[PDB]
RNA sequence: AUAUUGGCGAGAGACCGAUAGCGAACAAGUACAGUGAUGGAAAGAUGAAAAGAACUUUGAAAAGAGAGUGAAAAAGUACGUGAAAUUGUUGAAAGGGAAGGGCAUUUGAUCAGACA
RNA sequence: CACGGACCAAGGAGUCUAACGUCUAUGCGAGUGUUUGGGUGUAAAACCCAUACGCGUAAUGAAAGUGAACGUAGGUUGGGGCCUCGCAAGAGGUGCACAAUCGACCGAUCCUGAUGUCUUCGGAUGGAUUUGAGUAAGAGCAUAGCUGUUGGGACCCGAAAG
């Protein structure tokens, strides 16, 4: 006995009961896939800029 | 059979375990017997410790 | 007929009363319901809602966590408010004299505060001292440090503590955990 | 208490919470851990990674008492000292009267350097110590005596 | 002696009498005493007049 | 101090010797926990029955 | 020290209360079935006490009608209490190839309320 | 014009157990669990208790093994509440939990190989688009309840067989 192979019916209605949500963007997004050479230098750039600010309040 | 995330359980109950179930109802009864046995022994083994 | 946009007869989903049957907790709820209604102080509304929280929503606050909060700027004299149980921490050796208010105190925590000259105060005694919350500081325990939180949100490429009874070798470490046996997660 | 169960609330409903199309049967999907590689693979992977296969080397006749080594961090190091005498050693930090702590009697095998200790000379008797646990103890004026 | 007090510990090992989460059992006394009554707004009517 | 409860004789009259409260009567009175403990304690004297 | 659905002698239950509980509360492993191995029931209750109805009358008799016993024969060896299906009699109502139901009222029957 | 139902009475179907997940309540709390056992008793109850043990407080590696503070236990952004100023609006300070991110530390892996060296031992220091179910002022343990899971006859009744 054959059956219904596939249909897109009621799929959009189901998705709108809990309607389409955005991925909730944040400040300072994840640095995944960024150039490792840039991140290697940016790690030492944040280290040095936290030293001058710490030395500005004696 | 496997669904709805849960730790994998290992329950060894695939034999006739219901024929070998030992429930210790006599825990209070045997405790009195041990005290009775200790009491009747000490009278027979006069005053050894 | 009405084309309803939101779900009808939908409850707020927030606790309006404690789930417990503690008679003394209800007295504190009755005391703070009057305060949260007729004082217009935001402190009284936070405490009243915190009294409704469950046991996992009221994590214990170590006495060491109180000392760190009192090391902030201009917070050495602020009355510490903890809606929950204050526990003792032996990892510290110096504790200040600041008063601490909480629902419950353990034997070690209450002795530690009193020995350092501090004072153990129940939440009803703070009402006659700070009706609107003068000079207070609310402290809450960490929620995501619970053991049940580790297994929450488990899935591929998540690293979220698979639920297992026995740990070690031969227990869920071969296929789907390393590149050698097919694939890693 | 059976009077608080959902079976009492299901009296009068035909399917008793099991549905009319599902038709609750004996074992629709198998018994126990059946089909972990055939029709439960989507559940075995995703919430049980690593179940199938072997990784380590076998250990014939393993005795767990051979690997008995409870760890004690530098966090406390003083709950082993009774509370009555703890304060009189803290406010009188000096050598020639250093407290002797035998961590073996307390039930510990190795000392780990996680916490920070006050600057008090402390004599520690332990079977094993971490590398920087010793450094923090020696910096405070104490020594560690290796025992067996 | 059997349950202990603030002087004798418990006569049971590791036991202490339970502590209270509230110092008094009369919530009305706390509300009216001296301090809450000076920090609260004036009361209403205990029944609102039906308007319109 | 303590309420100084009065000691009575076997035959009526209240003897003038008073005793302090043993401080166990100042313990919290929780009808909820005494309820749940009683139901479990009262099940410790049941005999097993089975067909 | 440990085991114990057998045997003997005991003490108990948040157990079951005669389609339940052991198959069996009773002349139960009985009646009965099968060549045989085996299968295997149904069945407890009058009243405090038989005081279990003398006697009269009708009838061949069984029994009926009186009388009598008893606190009660609406307890008579078909016996405590005696439900439903089903049946008889009596009373009421309706009915032109179903009946039954819902809303509303008429008619009949029946019931209720309150006298400052 | 699919199946079950002539009628009535009684009986008749998600139960218990072992091990658990989430949630809730309670007790205590870096601990927690008296009841294997012992003491005791108005005697299967109640009450009292030693020593161990279970789980938790440390992880990580196949293993040998090693083993969590550069620092107000870090920086940045958002943060309830509180504090200061103000008639208020607002402004500043402090900011727990939590959320995002960049670091630090521990183990594993891949490199760098110092003083010392039974000359092959030792592994300091410094790293790495690597990796861990970690650290970063602990939260758990025990009991009970609903729901859910697995093994058990397993909601009740049913095979052709062996």
């Amino acid at each position: 006995a054959k059956s219904k192979n596939h249909t897109a019916h009621n799929q959009t209605r189901k998705a709108h009961r809990n309607g389409i949500k955005k991925p909730k963007t944040y400040k300072y997004p994840s640095l995944k896939g960024v150039d490792p050479k840039f991140r290697r230098n940016h790690k030492h750039a944040l280290h040095g800029t936290a030293k001058a600010l710490a030395a500005a309040k004696k | 059979a496997i669904s709805k995330n849960l730790p994998i359980l290992k329950n060894h109950f695939r034999k006739h375990w219901q024929e070998r179930v030992k429930v210790h109802f006599d825990q209070a009864g045997k405790k009195v017997s041990r005290r009775n046995a200790r009491a009747t022994r000490a009278a027979k083994i006069a005053p050894r410790p | 007929g009405i084309d309803h946009t939101s779900k009808q007869h939908k409850r707020s989903g927030h606790r309006t009363a404690p789930k417990s049957d503690n008679v003394y907790l209800k007295l504190l709820v009755k005391l703070y319901t009057f305060l949260a209604r007729r004082t217009d102080a935001p402190f009284n509304k936070v405490v009243l809602k915190a009294l409704f929280l469950s046991k996992i929503n009221r994590p214990p606050v170590s006495v060491s966590r109180i000392a760190r909060a009192l090391k902030q700027e201009g917070a050495a004299n602020k009355t510490v408010v903890v809606v929950g149980t204050v526990t003792d921490d032996a990892r510290i050796f110096e504790f200040p004299k600041t008063t601490v208010a909480a629902l419950r105190f353990t034997a070690g925590a209450r002795a530690k505060i009193v020995k350092a000259g501090g004072e153990c105060i129940t939440l009803d005694q703070l009402a006659v001292r700070a009706p609107k919350g003068q000079n207070t500081l609310i402290l809450r325990g960490p929620r995501n440090s619970r053991e049940a939180v580790r297994h929450f949100g488990m899935g591929p490429h998540k690293g979220k503590a698979p639920r297992i009874l026995s740990t070690g070798r031969k227990f869920e470490r071969a296929r789907g955990r390393r590149r050698s046996k097919g694939f890693k997660v | 208490p059976s009077r608080f169960t959902k079976t009492r609330k299901h009296r009068g409903h035909v399917s008793a919470g099991k549905g009319r199309i599902g038709k609750h049967r004996k074992h629709p999907g198998g018994r126990g851990m059946a089909g972990g590689q055939h029709h439960h693979r989507i559940n075995m992977d995703k919430y049980h990674p690593g179940y199938f296969g072997k990784v380590g080397m076998r250990y014939f006749h393993k005795q767990q008492a051979h690997f008995w080594k409870p760890v004690l961090n530098l966090d406390k190091l003083w709950t082993l000292i009774p509370e009555d005498k703890r304060d009189q050693y803290l406010k009188s930090a000096s050598k020639e009267t250093a407290p002797v702590i035998d961590t073996l009697a307390a039930g510990y095998g190795k000392i780990l350097g996680k916490g920070r200790i006050p600057n008090v000379p402390v004599i520690v008797k332990a079977r094993f110590v971490s590398k920087l646990a010793e450094e923090k103890i020696r910096a405070a004026g104490g020594v560690v005596e290796l025992i067996a | 002696q059997v349950w202990g007090s603030e002087t004798v510990a418990s006569s049971k090992v590791g036991y202490t009498l339970p502590s209270h989460i509230i110092s008094t059992s009369d919530v009305t006394r706390i509300i009216n005493s001296s301090e809450i009554q000076s920090a609260i707004r004036p009361a209403g009517q205990a029944t609102q007049k039906r308007t319109h | 101090s303590r309420p100084q409860v009065t000691v009575h004789s076997l035959t009526g009259e209240a003897t003038a010797n008073a005793l302090p409260l043993p401080a166990v009567f100042s313990a919290p009175i929780r009808p909820d926990i005494v309820h749940t403990v009683f139901t479990s304690v009262n099940k410790n004297k049941r005999q097993a029955y089975a067909v």
